[PDB]
């Protein structure tokens, strides 16, 4: 069953690829992250979004 | 979509408006550069593009109850601003249309109307004399105000013998404080050569003069100024030789 699986960030949308010698994979190096975005997410909460080119409010 | 709201963007400039009156394209018909079979001069022309390209604002008049209108002529208005007015002072030859965007907002409570217009041509005659036997002429400082612009003599007389109560042939808009609060005219290149001078011949005018007075009780706010942007499309140098000016 390969190695252990107790790193915190397990399970997570987010692709590592980690160096690691010991059983336990949370002593593993933060290692390289996968680069993933979404501002829209605090920047645009808005329930209707309307266009760049749009008047907001009509 | 909606008519009344409006935005312009030309170069580094930009210009955004919430009360206007649809854009006219002076005479149906947009800004272009000079073709090979109009154009004459043989030397290779220098197309700045957006740096002369943009909205210069030059003046912001005060539109007190009573006053007779002011005119600017055109381009004689930038020939001491920008890097346009460099290039224009620089070269023998130019070529360019406008974009002007004419500004003037009150509140609900005021009233009144302006009438923006682009006489081409735009040629002033002088009162002669007051008994018409005087063959006087204006001065440099009335032909060619510039920046400042140049108050009316007489508004119902064009200060040339023609009437304004026909002034909205050639492209004009009205600000009309109830309803709009902004004109934008578009000219093209209007005249009989592909190319002229930019400092001895004015292509045209703009006439900015109210129709309707200005009128408001005694509110909060009695200064009410009309501001004049514009945007030179489509320019054209050629001729290159010393700094001349005026």
């Amino acid at each position: 069953s390969h190695e252990n699986s107790n790193s915190a960030t397990e399970g997570s949308t987010i692709n590592y690829t980690t160096i690691n010698y010991y059983k336990d994979s949370y002593a593993a190096t933060a290692g390289k992250q996968s680069l993933k975005q979404d501002p829209d997410k605090f920047a645009n909460p808005v329930k209707d979004i309307f266009t760049e080119m749009a008047a907001p409010l009509k | 979509y909606s008519d009344r709201v409006a935005q312009l963007t030309i170069g580094n400039s930009t210009i955004t408006t919430q009360e206007a009156a649809n854009i006219i394209v002076g005479y149906g018909e947009w800004p272009s550069y000079c073709s090979d079979s109009d154009a004459t001069a043989v030397d290779k022309p220098t197309r700045p593009d957006v740096s002369v390209n943009r909205f210069y604002t030059l003046d912001t008049k005060l539109w007190e109850k009573s006053s007779k209108g002011w005119y600017w002529k055109f381009p004689d208005v930038l020939t001491e601003t920008g890097v346009f007015g460099q290039n224009a002072q620089f070269h023998y030859l130019y070529r360019s249309g406008f974009c002007i965007h004419v500004q003037c907002n009150a509140s609900k409570f005021h009233q009144g109307a302006l009438l923006v217009a682009v006489l081409p041509e735009y040629v002033i005659g002088t009162v002669a004399g007051g008994t018409g036997t005087e063959d006087s002429h204006p001065p440099y400082k009335q032909t060619q105000p510039g920046a400042d612009g140049f108050e009316l003599q007489h508004p119902y007389v064009l200060d040339a013998g023609i009437p304004i109560s026909q002034l909205t042939v050639c492209p004009h808009q009205w600000i009309n404080l109830r309803t709009n609060n902004c004109a934008t005219i578009i000219v093209p290149y209007i005249n009989a050569l592909p190319f002229d001078s930019a400092l001895n011949h004015c292509n045209f005018g703009l006439l900015v003069v109210p129709i309707s007075p200005l009128d408001y009780d005694q509110g909060a706010t009695p200064v009410i100024p009309i501001t004049i942007t514009l945007a030179p499309m489509c320019s054209e140098f050629a001729g290159l030789r010393q700094a001349v000016t005026q």
